[PDB]
């Protein structure tokens, strides 16, 4: 009936959600790159690096769940529905996985930035964000396992329902982690020529 | 989406200032560069600007003599050249990158402005007729020694349209234009239809209309 | 940081076209490609390093070993006819460079010799104390010329001015050449001449004063 078509249809939206965080945190690395240059502030090769390598692996993410949500979409207008929405969500949590190292280290770019040209209630707020997305992914990751462990084997449809949960508190999170990033750029260039 | 101001002709040593428009889209959320292309010449890039960050990022080329803005109320990018010379003669263009999370290239592109840089001054066209001679014959008017382009050609006020050819203009050494324009005609009508070129420089509001006669055989 | 492209690539209608840009480390989805046509912007084809964008025709395709992205265009349409670039950044500063672009001939269209009419100076500019001799020349394919100028079976160096080609309307290309005298310069030699050269080929044009 609905239940599992409504769960299809908002697992679209989180996927968008995160496509448009994406666009953002892509934003944001450019900037931090650009402002490098020009400040001049190897360990940031390393970082570059990083950067270029949970850049790739976002995009497959993304890439892979986009195919996943079509093949679930077909389901619907057509067990393996039930196998696809716990896929989906493994796809969805891998990539905010990704995402918040990416955010992590765009963060970790801007405090190199800020220690070469207040900033306790910025860090205060990073922390606090972090360290509650760090719990939001815990749960996620032991949801997943209880969830794969019982469709190879409800408790199933409650603990997918659970998941819904789990990951767009954490998409939430994230946005939140976003917008005090942007802010930190936006307050570094404010300062340079 | 992408509409920028329109062509530019400057002295060397001035400044042009470039605006490029964009609508549809959310302004915070773009990323432009600026390109230009000389004539008969490739693409470069010259620098960028995120918007939301309001900063912006010159080639090394370019660095110090360009200034890129954004202005979000007005949903503008602007490029400005300063101590401008004449090998600055090009079409600039604003393009957008970042279409979508994972489009690096330009997805949107404005129209180009063309500024052009010279040091010489508005000038009038002289014309000329280039007479029919020794079954079609060529006839023409000669548009010399005018600044700027361009120049509009029509023939017997708009009536004669076929066998029309206006050749582009060649640009002499001296910084002043100077252009052709022929129509093919039926070689025994040279006695009986008269014709005449008409000629409009809007820069400096010339209109000159010049009869072109067959050349006589004495 | 170069991107280095063939200065041109030339293909039969309906069989592949592939256009190759060369540089240090292309990152994976960082090339692009760009359709231009004379007298228009560019035209996005190729982003990611094969991902077309909405409207862009099935036979455009790329790919990217990291130290070659190609432009490939099977089944190849006179409209496909254009220059060609290819964009990256540079992986550490974000500088954007361009490829120097690929002008991509289309096969087909037959050779076509010029038309060319030499008009010697009018009665009012001789009046005018000026003299300029004009060549005309049009109908041509492919579009490349070479222009001579004549006084009296010698070559004249001095005072041309002749135009790069341009494509007419129909496909075939014209180009103007002009050269300038005084009026005592013009008025004392038998003849001039205007010599166009293509492929290889000679057309000449001879004028003389009344």
């Amino acid at each position: 009936m609905q239940l599992l078509s409504g769960i299809v249809q908002q697992q679209n939206n989180l996927l968008r959600a995160i496509e448009a965080q994406q666009h953002l945190l892509q934003l944001t690395v450019w900037g931090i790159k650009q402002l490098q240059a020009r400040i001049l502030a190897t360990t940031w090769m390393e970082w570059d690096r990083e950067i270029n390598n949970y850049t790739s692996l976002i995009h497959s993410l993304i890439e892979e769940s986009q195919n996943q949500q079509e093949k679930n979409e077909q389901e619907l207008l057509e067990g393996q529905l039930l196998s696809g929405i716990v896929q989906q969500q493994n796809n969805l949590l891998r990539a905010i996985e990704a995402q918040q190292h990416l955010l992590q280290l765009t963060v970790w770019g801007i405090k190199q930035l800020q220690a070469r040209i207040t900033w306790m209630e910025w860090d205060r707020e990073i922390n606090n964000y972090t360290s509650l997305i760090h719990s939001l992914i815990e749960e996620s990751q032991n949801q997943q396992e209880k969830n794969e462990q019982e469709l190879l084997e409800g408790q199933l449809l409650s603990g997918i329902v659970q998941q819904q949960n789990n990951l767009l508190r954490a998409i939430e999170a994230q946005q939140h982690l976003l917008q005090l990033t942007v802010w930190g750029i936006k307050q570094l260039q404010a300062r340079i020529l | 989406q992408l509409v920028q101001s329109g062509a530019e002709v400057k002295k060397p040593g001035s400044s042009v200032k470039v605006s490029c428009k964009a609508s549809g889209g959310t302004f915070n959320s773009y990323a432009f560069s600026w390109v230009r292309q000389a004539p008969g010449q490739g693409l470069e890039w010259m620098g960028s600007i995120i918007p939301l960050f309001g900063f912006v990022v010159y080639a090394q080329k370019f660095q110090g003599r360009v200034t890129i803005t954004a202005d979000e109320s007005t949903s503008t990018a602007y490029m400005e050249l300063s101590s401008l010379r004449s090998e600055d003669t090009a079409v600039y263009y604003c393009a957008r990158y970042f279409d979508t999370y994972n489009n690096y290239g330009f997805a949107n592109w404005g129209q180009g402005t063309l500024v052009t840089v010279s040091s010489a001054s508005t000038k009038g066209p002289s014309v000329f007729p280039l007479a029919p001679s020794s079954g079609t014959a060529a006839l023409g008017c000669l548009v010399k020694d005018y600044f700027p382009e361009p120049v509009t050609v029509s023939w017997n006020s708009g009536a004669l349209t076929s066998g029309v050819h206006t050749f582009p203009a060649v640009l002499q050494s001296s910084g002043l234009y100077s252009l052709s324009s022929v129509v093919t005609v039926p070689s025994s009508s040279l006695g009986t239809q008269t014709y005449i070129c008409n000629v409009n420089h809007k820069p400096s509001n010339t209109k000159v209309d010049k009869k072109v006669e067959p050349k006589s055989e004495f | 940081i170069e991107l280095t492209q063939p200065p041109s690539v030339s293909v039969v209608p309906g069989q592949t076209a592939r256009i190759s840009c060369s540089g240090d480390n292309i990152p994976y989805e960082y090339a692009s490609w760009y359709q231009q046509k004379p007298g228009q912007a560019p035209v996005l084809v190729i982003y990611g390093d094969n991902n077309r964008p909405s409207g862009i025709p099935e036979r455009f395709s790329g790919s990217n070993s990291g130290n070659t992205a190609t432009l490939t265009i099977s089944g190849t349409q006179a409209e496909d006819e254009a220059d060609y670039y290819c964009a990256s950044w540079d992986s550490m500063t974000v500088d954007g460079v361009f490829g120097g672009g690929t002008k991509l001939t289309v096969l087909g269209q037959p050779k076509a010799a010029p038309s060319v009419t030499l008009f010697p100076p009018s009665s009012e500019e001789l009046q005018a104390n000026k003299a300029t001799l004009v060549c005309l020349i049009s109908d041509f394919y492919p579009g490349a010329v070479t222009v001579a100028w004549k006084a009296d079976s010698s070559p004249v160096k001095a005072g041309v001015e002749t135009t790069t080609p341009s494509k007419q309307s129909n496909n075939k290309y014209a180009a103007s050449s002009y050269l300038s005298l005084t009026p005592e310069q013009w008025k004392s030699h038998r003849s001039y001449s205007c010599q166009v050269t293509h492929e290889g080929s000679t057309v000449e044009k001879t004028v003389a004063p009344t």
